[PDB]
RNA sequence: GCAGCCGACUUAGAACUGGUGCGGACCAGGGGAAUCCGACUGUUUAAUUAAAACAAAGCAUCGCGAAGGC
RNA sequence: ACGGCGGGAGUAACUAUGACUCUCUUAAGGUAGCCAAAUGCCUCGUCAUCUAAUUAGUGACGCGCAUGAAUGGAUGAACG
RNA sequence: GCCCUAUCAACUUUCGAUGGUAGUCGCCGUGCCUACCAUGGUGACCACGGGUGACGGGGAAUCAGGGUUCGAUUCCGGAGAGGGAGCCUGAGAAACGGCUACCACAUCCAAGGAAGGCAGCAGGCGCGCAAAUUACCCACUCCCGACCCGGGGAGGUAGUGACGA
RNA sequence: CAAGUCUGGUGCCAGCAGCCGCGGUAAUUCCAGCUCCAAUAGCGUAUAUUAAAGUUGCUGCAGUUAAAAAGCUCGUAGUUGGAUCUUGGGAGCGGGCGGCCGUCCGUCCCCUGCCUCUCGGCGCCCCGGGGCCCGAAGCGUUUACUUUGAAAAAAUUAGAGUGUUCAAAGCAGGCCGCCUGGAUACCGCAGCUAGGAAUAAUGGAAUAGGACCGCGGUUCUAUUUUGUUGGUUUUCGGAACUGAGGCCAUGAUUAAGAGGGACGGCCGGGGGCAUUCGUAUUGCGCCGCUAGAGGUGAAAUUCUUGGACCGGCGCAAGACGGACCAGAGCGAAAGCAUUUGCCAAGAAUGUUUUCAUUAAUCAAGAACGAAAGUCGGAGGUUCGAAGACGAUCAGAUACCGUCGUAGUUCCGACCAUAAACGAUGCCGACUGGCGAUGCGGCGGCGUUAUUCCCAUGACCCGCCGGGCAGCUUCCGGGAAACCAAAGUCUUUGGGUUCCGGGGGGAGUAUGGUUGCAAAGCUGAAACUUAAAGGAAUUGACGGA
RNA sequence: AGAAGACGGUCGAACUUGACUAUCUAGAGGAAGUAAAAGUCGUAACAAGGUUUCCGUAGGUGAACCUGCGGAAGGAUCAUUA
RNA sequence: UGCUUAAGAUUUGAAACU
């Protein structure tokens, strides 16, 4: 503080009152237009519907080609690319499907090697992925 | 300019220690200040001083010790009921041993150990210590 | 600290200790009564008086030898002027700045010295509005303070 | 600061009454949203063309010191 | 001051209009800016809107048979 | 005695705004409303206007001391039964498991006409990342009536149940 | 961050990984075996969120160089404001410094007003008189602050009791008809009560309509009694109005190393208007002799026998004021240097003058603000954006060289931006020295001139104020360079203004607004990235 | 006692015609911006970076950038003699 | 006593007490 008195309250209290919004993680969560511009609208999955398959390029010291589903949503319907976990499980995925997207876990910004992409697959056309590659389950047919 | 003599006078006798001094003097004659005075004589942090009379602001000469650590002032003045001067000498003193917060009653210019003899919670000047 | 300058100023007097009065100085009480009814009845200013008082006359304070002081003094007979005398030469400076600036338009620092000058009008005027030696209709209208001359 | 005399026209505010009719005849501007050309006023093909044409203010070039320039 | 402002085919690292040029012969070789306009043959050019339905209108694209800078180019209230 | 915003700094007032007088209505006090006069009232100590993924309070989670965030949800108190206005009986309701009309949604018809309102318990449609049995009973706690004695999907007991402890 | 350099496959391919990082033919990190770990009927992955975060900072942050103090003063709200008014006396006990006072410390108790010579007098001492000591009835002209007292829905939480076989719960139950339990505490901000009077605000008498204390006048009203009862008059009082008086110790705190104001001699490139001088630069004129002169590293465009370049005499014009000029002065900052004159302003010092808190910082709203740039007018020496040209170069639309418009200068209207930098807000003090330099002042040996010497000038040695500075240092701090402040800071608080919250997107969009235009003031997000940046150390490197 | 019924006043939902808060569509493509192991033409910056750099302002040029007029040292000078 | 002197592909480093 700069000013000591005994009834300087509303300079103080005018003061923090605006020095708030300068403040990153509070003008991104609280009152703002992020909660609105975000694809989901502050939750936490989202059903999809595949459209294509397309891969991605990796960054630096890394030279590969990481595998991106581009997805449309429902409740909006925006355009997201998502990301295909495991090891050659893009070929169990056929076009015009439904997919439950899940953020990835740096709360919406980019992460390890991989240009621009938020959002991962969870579960496939209401089959968990983790027993459809494993092999617990197996594809509806 | 100086809107509290008792706080420039309590860093001018801050000042005096951190060099080494043996006397000092004050250049305002508060009726507060001489009252604070002769409440650090009776625990013995410093000497018998003096004062001098003009017809003005007085003036007032002190002998130190060496037993005085840091004396202080607070800036500005509060309220310290019964059950906020433990959450003040929780944290603004070194131990529960020592040191001495001041405060004004209507009673008169007292520590917090008598004011809690006489059940009796003011405003407050300071501290030393 | 000065009001409109950045100086830091010391140099004034310095009345001693002792108040009381000296011995070569037989002069009465009220024989300096007359003596200052006889300068400002021919007309000066408190302050010039105290400055002859003690040029040929050989006193120091004229408080310590009558009881009051000079305007005080002055004020329960009905000699003194209405609007004080450091007013007064505050309007006569103003002016005769303002008589500067009206023959000298290119003149930016005169420019510059009288709204300070207006400053410290607007400032005092409201001392006496509170102190009570004016009516709260007195203003400092510019272009007919030279009137009050 | 009051009395008495003469005297011109207007403006405002209420009340009543008529079959919703009242600037009762005459007199008396239809309007909006956009493009092209010309700045406007003004002028002309008397007797088929009055305009988007000429003019115009502004702007810019050229010759010439008198036996000379046009 | 009258007047003039064309050409040689591709150059990359997937379409590929085309980077950067290639390339230079007879005086330089269409910059800023505007358009199917009162100037654009192919022509009712293509796209969106105006309509139940629009060879006309309005907005955009430019490869302009043959747009363009005092032979004036782009501009914008009032007025007709 | 309250949340964000000055990219909202001047507002209200013959369209009652702020007051005086006499009345009307109404359970009573008042611009609540008429009739006549006066020109005033709030505001940088943040009025006015706009937003709110705002129902408010008792309280819940983390915490040294200070505090931040959440309180739709079993208790108290108010609002509302598709949206808006109107009124009866009655001590008490502008009531909706009561009536009269409009707008929107909607049923049976012999084509002349008739009737309706789950944000009551169950259960489906829908929207969704997202949430259970169209079961049994007045015995418990209590409420209603003319009343010891008849009723109550209020309520209780079971079924689903990896919210969690 | 607890735990395999075990074995077999792919060979920057497929893939893991929150972060650093792994994979290109022997991978402890990939797909699998074996083995190993942490939690265990539960465990991971998303999202919202609190602590950690003194990375939102009232407790408790930063602002010289890293993100950061408006270009500069003025200024209404606001916030904060110097010193000063009442000291005390006895009653008792515990106790030890000392030759029964005590010098006594500790601690409790007692010593506010009458409005009650009208409440109205409960007792109680005093000698029908009022009367003492003293329960209460009903004011005692204030807030702010502090303590007490009532009042505050349950549940919840914190908490005693109990052995549902323990536990989370629950309020029951324990003994041979009996005995109980079902508690307490806590409960801000305001309002009511009741005491407290340091601090912090605010009051009276100075045109004296002054505050009591009584004598005189004029208008008034209520009752009991002059028997019962009707005009009138008083007493007694309870309201105004009003004449001369007496009386108080009869009334104005001090004059800040806070501030305003007057006077006094001085100072300075401070500011405005007028006056004057100076070489030079270009140009022009007439003379004097002759073939080159400019100009670069080297040359050429350029000038020249109609006489250039140099030399002398003259003459016009418009700018600029060197050398004297320094870590010197002034000004709020930008800024200010020829002589002379006029108009008013201002610092510092001197002051035993004056008024007596008039002050400090400052939202909205205002004045000034170098250059360049704009619209007008005069005036156009020299330089000179744009441009043309000659070389250089692979190419130069650039540096180099000749010419050159717009401008550069003056008066008048605008615009308000700079590394406007000390890249360090303003007021306040405080805490070490050492030499200097500049104005005003205080003394002093002595030389120097005036000569006829006190006094004025020039040196020399000291003191004091404040003004730009400087060396030196273990005050002290700091990430370090470095600072008498960037110090008095975990031992954290003197007052008070503006502003920053990772980097970029971006001082952009839009919306307002001032401006003739150029442009300026307010001023976001979407997305995108794990580093960008400041100070010192070593090495290699330099056409240093 | 009173069934229908009407005069006008009141309360007034609802209907055709003007302004504000928040949300959306083709969206030109004109224009941007960022981000992608290896492209083209160039050399502006860091050493005196080979013309010392950098801010403010105007004018120009394929691109970085150039050139003027008053600043700053975050520079390669804390200094240059009577 | 100073003339010119343009350029150079993407990847690849890590330490314990006895
Ligand atoms: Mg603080
Ligand atoms: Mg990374
Ligand atoms: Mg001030
Ligand atoms: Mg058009
Ligand atoms: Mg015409
Ligand atoms: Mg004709
Ligand atoms: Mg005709
Ligand atoms: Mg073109
Ligand atoms: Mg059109
Ligand atoms: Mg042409
Ligand atoms: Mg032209
Ligand atoms: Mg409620
Ligand atoms: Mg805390
Ligand atoms: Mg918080
Ligand atoms: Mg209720
Ligand atoms: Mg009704
Ligand atoms: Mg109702
Ligand atoms: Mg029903
Ligand atoms: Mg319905
Ligand atoms: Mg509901
Ligand atoms: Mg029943
Ligand atoms: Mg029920
Ligand atoms: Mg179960
Ligand atoms: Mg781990
Ligand atoms: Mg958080
Ligand atoms: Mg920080
Ligand atoms: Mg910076
Ligand atoms: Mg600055
Ligand atoms: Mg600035
Ligand atoms: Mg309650
Ligand atoms: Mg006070
Ligand atoms: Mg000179
Ligand atoms: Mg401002
Ligand atoms: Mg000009
Ligand atoms: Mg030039
Ligand atoms: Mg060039
Ligand atoms: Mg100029
Ligand atoms: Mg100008
Ligand atoms: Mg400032
Ligand atoms: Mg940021
Ligand atoms: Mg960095
Ligand atoms: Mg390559
Ligand atoms: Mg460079
Ligand atoms: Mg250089
Ligand atoms: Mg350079
Ligand atoms: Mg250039
Ligand atoms: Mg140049
Ligand atoms: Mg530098």
């Amino acid at each position: 503080g700069k000013c000591r008195g005994l009834r300087t309250a509303r300079k103080l209290r005018s003061h923090r009152r605006d020095q708030k919004w300068h403040d990153k993680q509070y003008k991104k969560a609280h009152l703002g237009t992020a909660l609105k511009a975000n694809p989901f609208g502050g939750a936490s999955h989202a059903k999809g519907i595949v459209l294509e398959k397309v891969g991605v390029e990796a960054k630096q010291p890394n030279s590969a080609i990481r595998k991106c589903v581009r997805v449309q949503l429902i409740k909006n319907g925006k355009k997201i690319t998502a990301f295909v976990p495991n090891d050659g499980c893009l070929n169990f995925i056929e076009e015009n499907d439904e997919v439950l997207v899940a953020g990835f876990g740096r709360k919406g910004h980019a992460v390890g090697d991989i240009p621009g992409v938020r959002f991962k697959v969870v579960k496939v056309a209401n089959v968990s992925l983790l027993a459809l590659y494993k092999g617990k389950k197996e594809r509806p047919r | 300019v100086r809107m509290n003599v008792l706080a420039d006078a309590l860093k001018s006798i801050n000042n005096a220690e951190k060099r080494g001094k043996r006397q000092v003097l004050i250049r305002p004659c508060s009726k507060v200040i001489v009252r604070f005075l002769t409440v650090m004589m009776k625990h013995g942090y410093i000497g018998e001083f003096e004062i001098i009379d003009d017809h003005r602001a007085g003036k007032i000469v002190v002998n130190l010790t060496g037993r005085l650590n840091k004396c202080g002032v607070i800036s500005p003045r509060f309220d310290v009921q019964l059950k906020d001067l433990e959450k003040w000498q929780n944290n603004l003193l070194p131990s529960r041993q020592f040191g001495f917060i001041v405060l004004t009653t209507s009673a008169g210019i007292m520590d917090h150990e008598e004011a809690r003899r006489k059940h009796t919670g003011g405003k407050i000047l300071g501290f030393f210590f | 600290g000065r009001m409109h300058a950045p100086g830091k100023g010391l140099s004034q007097s310095a009345l001693p200790y002792r108040r009381s009065v000296p011995t070569w100085l037989k002069l009465t009480s009220d024989d300096v009564k007359e003596q200052i009814y006889k300068l400002a009845k021919k007309g000066l200013t408190p302050s010039q008086i105290g400055v002859i008082l003690r040029d040929s006359h050989g006193v120091a304070q004229v408080r310590f030898v009558t009881g009051n002081k000079i305007l005080r003094i002055l004020k329960s007979k009905g000699l003194a002027p209405d609007l004080p005398e450091d007013l007064y030469h505050l309007i006569k400076k103003a002016v005769a700045v303002r008589k500067h600036l009206e023959r000298n338009r290119k003149d930016k620092d005169a420019k510059f010295r009288l709204i300070l000058i207006e400053s410290r009008i607007h400032r005092l005027a409201r001392y006496y509005k509170t102190k009570r030696v004016l009516p709260p209709n007195w203003k400092y209208e510019s272009s007919t303070a030279s009137a009050l001359v």
